[PDB]
């Protein structure tokens, strides 16, 4: 019925804002990001530093696994990516293309292609191989706030503060669809459900909202939390009851119950907007960031 | 860029 999320540990160790944090798919490994321009790696289970990874010249506003939890890609403001080799801290490959600020990034399931979004307006798909750029797509007409793979990599989802959600073919770089609203407010965040099947969006009036792209409908909307200005990060939480999660620039992590819409619990401990959450792949488990007057990760658990 | 503010 409710979670009983409770926090655990908090991981200090950043110089400035926290950008993003995720979990290995393996389970044992969280890493973050920060406008410090690091990556850092922690144990998922006792909240244990294990080490920096640097190399970038500016700070880094996302970073994400490969399958195999051995592989990180890092998307900088130096309007680079970069490909890690997370067991010796080393920088495999340097993916130049992007003319601005690189914002958001995601491997594909198969872990041959890496996503990425950029403030210069475009979504490219690169090889991970190579570190080549294979396409180049004119996705939006503005910065492109996030990119995901579903689940078996065949699309791409991008957000943009456009106001357009776009689904795009991976191996054509097509556009299959556009999600559009009336009001047009910009969408800060965009991701799809576990299955596929739906994408959960956030936009910068307050709301997050559950879509079934086919068809072009909404199915639920999220409401309660505050989200008027920051590029926040929300999941789903599949490993227990069905939720929503994501941070406020209330300084809250909230949760939502997928089905009724009902907030079922509200994280208290930052002091400072909660601009990146992630959920545990097996555990129940959240990790939660913050921005400068925190610096601090925050892990909680929960029975259910 | 994410950590500061750069939307309308």
């Amino acid at each position: 019925v409710k979670p009983n999320y409770a926090l655990k540990f908090t991981l200090a160790g950043h110089t400035k804002a926290v950008s993003s944090v995720k979990f290995s798919p393996n389970g044992e490994w969280l890493a973050s990001s920060s406008a410090d321009k690091l990556i850092k790696i922690w144990g998922a289970y006792d909240g244990k530093f294990e080490k920096t990874i640097s190399g970038h010249k500016l700070g880094i506003s996302d970073v994400a696994w490969s399958s195999d939890s051995n592989l990180l890609v890092s998307a900088s403001d130096d309007k680079t990516l970069k490909i890690w080799d997370v067991s010796s801290g080393k920088c495999l490959k340097t993916l130049k293309g992007h003319s601005n600020y690189v914002f958001c990034c995601n491997f594909n399931p198969q872990s041959n292609l890496i996503v990425s979004g950029s403030f210069d307006e475009s979504v490219r798909i690169w090889d991970v191989k190579t570190g080549k750029c294979l396409k180049t797509l004119p996705a939006h007409s503005d910065p492109v706030s996030a990119v995901h793979f579903n689940r078996d990599g065949s699309l791409i989802v991008s957000s943009s503060y456009d106001g357009l959600c776009r689904i795009w073919d991976t191996a054509s770089g097509q556009c299959l669809k556009t999600l559009i609203d009336d009001d047009n407010p910009p969408v800060s965040f965009v991701k799809f459900s576990p299955n596929g099947k739906y994408i959960l969006a956030a936009t910068l009036d307050n709301t997050l909202k559950l879509w079934d792209y086919s068809k072009g409908k909404c199915l639920k909307t999220y409401t309660g939390h505050k989200n008027e200005k920051y590029c926040i990060f929300a999941n789903f939480s599949v490993t227990g009851g069905k939720w929503i999660v994501s941070g406020s620039e209330d300084n809250l992590v909230y949760i939502w119950n997928l089905q009724t819409k009902e907030i079922v619990q509200k994280l208290q401990g930052h002091t400072d907007v909660v601009i990146s959450t992630a959920c545990h792949p097996t555990e129940n488990i959240i990790a939660s960031a913050a921005l400068e007057n925190d610096k601090t990760i925050k892990l909680w658990k929960s029975d259910c | 860029a994410r950590t500061k503010q750069t939307a309308r």
